[PDB]
């Protein structure tokens, strides 16, 4: 089966993530059982199958995130045959209750500077 | 506050033509020197003839996607490492065809 | 954030009289920490032959045009926002023909 | 008077930091008479001055030192017939006790990074 399209995130928090996505293109080889969801923590290019049998339902609450941590998330659909590609990889979702996803946004940070490089030009 | 541009604020997105390359430079600061990986779709990158990388003299470190194709869409992640810490940076492609 | 060359002595760049010299410097901070240079203690501002501006590639630039023996010095680069100030510092020694 | 030459430091604390320098090439114009030193804050353009009356001895405490704060100096030479122009300034001279300023030093900083600037070339 074709890839899922469209992998977006409706709603987060410290707990849960609710990820939604839009439905391939109706091949019409076998009949779409389901999805399967797969969750990456941003930094590792560990993937785990969220979801161990096939859900129908077009969003889906993904559970087992470390507090903090910025997750990325793929959907494959699923047939009678198997096992499709995956999809285009959603935008990093952070693990944080919206508040505190807010406060950190809009918080200060002392600046840094680097090294000041020096190099001769010809005029 | 070391948070990483377009990982918790939505990462953007530059649009590039098929057949040309594809510039990606970003500026990292640490003590020690924080070793840098680069990530696609959630997936290593790694050194090709088609896709290079190196640190270009006056600082940050450089990938270099050459030829672009449809395929080549998607989340490319600049990842960095420390004793300390990591950081990650993120930022989108798109592909705009002929 | 500790800035190079204020902790650590600074770095000495030699150039030679007549010729162009660039200095660049990378910073960061949230919010936008507005910049400035500083030569031996004294607000730099901008000349015919002494310009500033921000590099496409990020990072703010200062370039002073056609090295004198008397250009000389120590050369600060201050970036501030609200939380906080952190300078940068480098040497210019000038080679005379 | 010439201006003075190389402007060190010698000694350096949260309490004072002591500075020397080396004396210009001498001049039968008039015997120098003794030295005025001024600091400054490295981050401001204030340049104040240290010692209120001449100084012979060509290495000087100077006190009032906001700690912490890294500080710039000059010196300017002065005769019968008034004060000369002040000396190319110090390397800046951080207001900390050693053990601070070798524990900054060697301190381990998170990294941080920057926005990912993307651009387009063509071979």
């Amino acid at each position: 089966p074709a890839a899922p399209l469209d992998v977006k995130c409706l709603e987060a928090n410290k707990d849960y993530i609710i990820i939604s996505w839009k439905q391939p293109a109706v091949d019409g080889g076998s009949p779409i059982l389901g999805y399967f969801i797969d969750k990456c923590e941003v930094g590792t290019d560990s993937w785990s199958q969220c979801n161990d049998t096939p859900v129908k339902f077009a969003r889906f609450p993904v559970t087992g995130l470390i507090e903090g941590r910025s997750y990325i998330f793929r959907v494959r659909a699923v047939n009678k045959m198997g096992i499709g590609f995956p999809s285009r990889v959603s935008e990093p979702v952070a693990a944080l209750d919206p508040a505190e996803k807010a406060r950190l946004k809009s918080r200060p940070s002392a600046p840094w500077t680097g090294q000041i490089i020096v190099t001769e030009e010809e005029p | 506050g070391p948070l990483g541009s377009g990982i918790l604020m939505a990462p953007k997105t530059f649009w590039v033509n098929e057949g040309k390359h594809a510039k990606f430079r970003c500026y990292v600061m640490g003590k020690p020197e924080p070793e840098i990986e680069w990530h696609w779709e959630g997936r290593p990158l790694l050194p090709d003839r088609r896709r290079l990388m190196y640190r270009d003299r006056d600082g940050g470190f450089v990938l270099k996607v050459l030829y672009c194709q449809a395929k080549d869409r998607g989340l490319y992640v600049c990842a960095a490492r420390n004793s300390a810490g990591q950081t990650l940076s993120a930022v989108q492609l798109h592909v705009k065809e002929p």
